[PDB]
């Protein structure tokens, strides 16, 4: 019923958020071999700012990775910022918000809507951070692999785009069951 | 890929006869 | 890297049509509102 | 490793569970036209006579209905086999294969126009006949798919 | 096209099977080969899982003849029969004989390597005569 | 004999673009399904009918329903766009996989050993093999020769054991 | 598409308009050259020349563009800016 | 669509062969170039 199918939507919401906010804050999206290490290379797992070595001299010492063709400027900067997935989790927290405001105004059914469109966006940016971030990784030192952080972040991404569809599904419904009242009385 | 997706077809099939079988029953 | 254009390409579109879609709901509530 | 054969024994083996399927179905209905047959058979009410007539021949409809999948598909299971040059198989399973034309093509029923017809159902003779020919059709198919399954495996791993 | 028909006839979208039965399942499953369009296509999950993956299927099979068939017509490659004397044993298409009367046919002749017992058998059962008289001939 | 991998025909394409088509034909349906089943003004896309034209496009087959509305169009315009183009790279770079792989020509001579340098060779330190490459008035070994004594470091061996177990151990670096 | 629309709207089959506007013309067109199918195909004969030489068209295109990819994907050529002092 | 579709496909298969075999050829560039090759023919004066 639209309780339960809300209260997926909040749950989704939340776990989303979670997700993102752990995948942005971690530092274990990519394993790889890196020059900078101690001795191609030595072993890292890195993330979206800072970079650890692991199995080396260093180990467990994390410093902050040292970044830097118009184009390849810009995607230097998409990719230090790191603005599409923070803009992916902020939409999350507005659409989680708007949701539970949807769980007060019962009336103004133009909430569920926002939530559904930002829950979509969300997904949307999530997307292009992942292009962005596997575009700017490679360059012209094998053997590499993605961590669960990414994988955080995908199932962000999927969980992000389901909750947008319930949403919709609620304000479908919501619509009907007062277009149908209305106009039948 | 192919004979996995035929497989599943199948088993999907079938829960969806289960599936409406009772729903019907109930009708 | 190679194929990133056409991502973009679809990203902007799907946003695009997005806004579009948003659009034309505004304009068309507001006109049967009167 | 992966072959002609291999891909064949795939196919048959997703193909055998319809035809395990069908025999299910058939017994089924032949236990449900035992419980109509084998319980007493007045027909004192005419609304009682009606639905059961109807009951007998809305299921005699499905078996004639599901019939022609079943022959059909183990006929294309011996094609298959003979075009991949599988000899045994084709072996074992040609004497079903004319047991299904045999079947289907004589109608020993004296009526000669449907295989199951609901007027000669309802016989004791025939429905047993019936009832024990799909009990061993359904072991046999379930022997076939095991056999198809270790076939498959065999013919990949070497 | 069996299966598309089985899940459309006992497992309907509820009719459902005067379209795709097997005749129209065939049908269908030619034209998805053929990269052409449908007058039909599945409504259920089942129905639509073997459209899917017969799909895929299609667009992996075309694309792999053409990216073959470029690389046939870009790069010639012609293989010898033979690239030993076994396979010209073996082989009875391709016919061979020495010089009549010479160190060659006594090699031959007087031969204990298998091979080459068989290859003496074969020029001693040969019609016409394999052997030759001279080298330019 | 390379054993061909099961899923090598997805070769053409690196992991990530089959990931992220993935992604794509989610998000797509899904925008698909919004704009197309939002406003309260029918239409056949819902979220299952949405996948299925999605996916349909993609494999450049068609379905039966096709968008009306103009966000819908853009929607599966550039779906079709992005569909194009992905099949078409992976058939052109299957093509030149299969073509690459038919140039290849091994090596079935000293010539083909001579002009190449990707793979190393060298004979004995000691022996006859050393003495008729340096005395050698022929242009092919005398290129050989040139070649030889390079910084291999050591293309040369000691035992003749060594060389064989030198070449096992190479990777086909050593000849 | 334009063409489609003046073709379609002033000499239809006969309607004929509220089929192949201007907006399901460029729909049209778009389909076809995306090798994707259509919801309308056009019945009269100066639309149906239109829709023949769009498909040879999008045919030949589509074809060039994927052998001349394979082309650039199997042959590498590197140009160096530079071949004289001017 | 058998005919139609092998048609096509040998259509697309053979220009890609035509386009990479042009790109595929490297003109003479230096005496290497022309000293292995024999399709072309290269003489100089007869006394000088
Ligand atoms: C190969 C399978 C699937 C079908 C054909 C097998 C044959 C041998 C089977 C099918 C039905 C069987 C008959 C069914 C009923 C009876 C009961 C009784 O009267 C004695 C045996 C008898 C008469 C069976 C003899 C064997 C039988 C004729």
């Amino acid at each position: 019923e639209k309780g339960v199918q809300v209260l997926l939507t909040t749950i989704g919401a939340f776990a989303a958020f979670g997700l993102m906010t752990i995948a942005i804050s971690t530092d274990y999206w990519l394993y790889t071999r890196a020059l900078i290490c101690n001795t191609p290379g030595g072993l890292t797992h890195s993330g979206l700012w800072r970079i650890c070595c692991l199995e080396g001299l260093k180990r467990g010492v994390c410093v902050k990775i040292n970044h830097f063709d118009s184009a390849e400027y810009l995607l230097r900067v998409v990719r230090a910022s790191s603005i599409f997935p923070i803009l992916s989790a902020i939409l999350l927290l507005l659409g989680g918000v708007c949701v539970a405001a949807s769980r007060v105004y019962k009336s103004k059914r133009n909430i569920i809507l926002g939530a559904g469109i930002l829950f979509v966006a969300a997904g949307l940016s999530n997307i292009i951070g992942v292009i962005v971030y596997i575009s700017a990784n490679a360059g012209e030192k094998n053997h590499y692999s993605y961590g669960w952080s990414f994988y955080f972040g995908g199932l962000s991404f999927i969980l992000a785009e389901v909750i947008g569809v319930l949403a919709v599904n609620i304000y479908i419904e919501r619509s009907r069951e007062a277009h149908c009242q209305s106009r039948s009385d | 890929i192919l004979i996995g997706g035929l497989g599943l077809a199948m088993l999907v099939a079938l829960i969806e006869f289960c599936y409406k079988s009772r729903s019907e029953s109930k009708r | 890297s190679n194929v990133a254009g056409v991502f973009y390409i679809l990203v902007g579109g799907l946003g695009l049509a997005m806004l579009v879609a948003l659009i034309e709901f505004c304009y068309k509530s507001r006109a049967e509102a009167k | 490793a992966f072959t002609f054969a291999a891909f064949c024994y795939m196919l048959t083996l997703v193909l055998c569970a319809s035809l395990i399927f069908f025999v299910i179905w058939h017994i089924i209905a032949f236990d449900e036209l035992r419980t109509d047959f084998k319980n007493p058979i007045d027909q004192g009410n005419p609304a009682r006579a009606r639905e059961r007539l109807k009951n007998i021949e809305r299921i005699c409809c499905l078996l004639r209905k599901l019939v022609v999948p079943e022959y059909s598909i183990h006929g294309l299971f011996c094609l298959m086999f003979l075009c991949a040059a599988e000899w045994v198989t084709l072996g074992l399973n040609i004497p079903l294969l004319f047991y299904h034309l045999w079947r289907y093509f004589h109608r020993p029923a004296d009526g000669s126009e449907v295989m199951y017809d609901a007027v000669s159902i309802m016989n004791a003779d025939i429905l047993n006949y019936c009832q024990k020919e799909s009990w061993c059709k359904l072991a046999f198919y379930l022997l076939s798919f095991f056999y198809y399954l270790y076939s498959m495996v065999y013919t990949l791993v070497s | 096209s069996v299966v598309l028909f089985l899940v459309s006839r006992f497992s309907p979208y509820e009719e459902s099977t005067n379209e795709f039965g097997i005749f129209n399942s065939l049908w269908f499953s030619l034209g998805a080969f053929m990269r052409q369009g449908c007058d039909i296509s599945p409504r259920s999950l089942s129905g639509r899982i073997v459209g899917g993956v017969w799909w895929f299927f299609t667009l992996i099979i075309i694309s792999s003849y053409t990216a073959n068939l470029a690389a046939f017509l870009t790069v010639e490659r012609m293989v010898s029969p033979i690239e030993s004397a076994e396979d010209l044993s073996k082989q009875t298409e391709i016919a061979y004989g020495t010089l009549d009367s010479g160190s060659t046919k006594e090699f031959f002749r007087r031969s204990k390597i298998a091979v080459f017992d068989k290859m003496w058998t074969y020029m001693r059962s040969a019609e016409p005569s394999v052997f030759v008289r001279t080298t330019a001939e | 004999k390379s054993k061909p991998g099961v899923f090598s025909f997805l070769d053409p394409l690196a992991y990530e673009i089959w990931m992220c088509i993935v992604f794509a034909y989610i998000g797509v349906s899904v925008v698909l399904f919004l704009v197309s089943r939002f406003s309260p003004y029918s239409n056949e896309f819902g979220i299952f009918n949405s996948l299925w034209f999605s996916l349909g496009a993609f494999m450049q087959q068609g379905c039966d329903i096709s968008p009306r509305s103009l966000s819908g169009r853009i929607v599966g315009g550039v779906w079709w766009f992005f569909t194009l183009i992905i099949i078409s790279s992976y058939t052109a770079n299957l093509a030149a996989f299969l073509t690459v792989e038919r140039m290849v020509s091994p090596i079935e001579s000293a010539e083909d050993l001579a002009k190449q340098t990707e793979i190393a060779y060298g004979t004995l330190e000691a022996g006859s093999t050393k003495e008729f490459f340096r005395r050698s008035k022929i242009a092919v070994f005398e290129k050989m020769w040139t070649y030889m004594k390079s910084a291999e470091p050591s293309v040369f061996v000691r035992t003749t054991e060594e060389g064989m177990i030198r070449v096992r151990k190479s990777k086909g670096k050593y000849a």
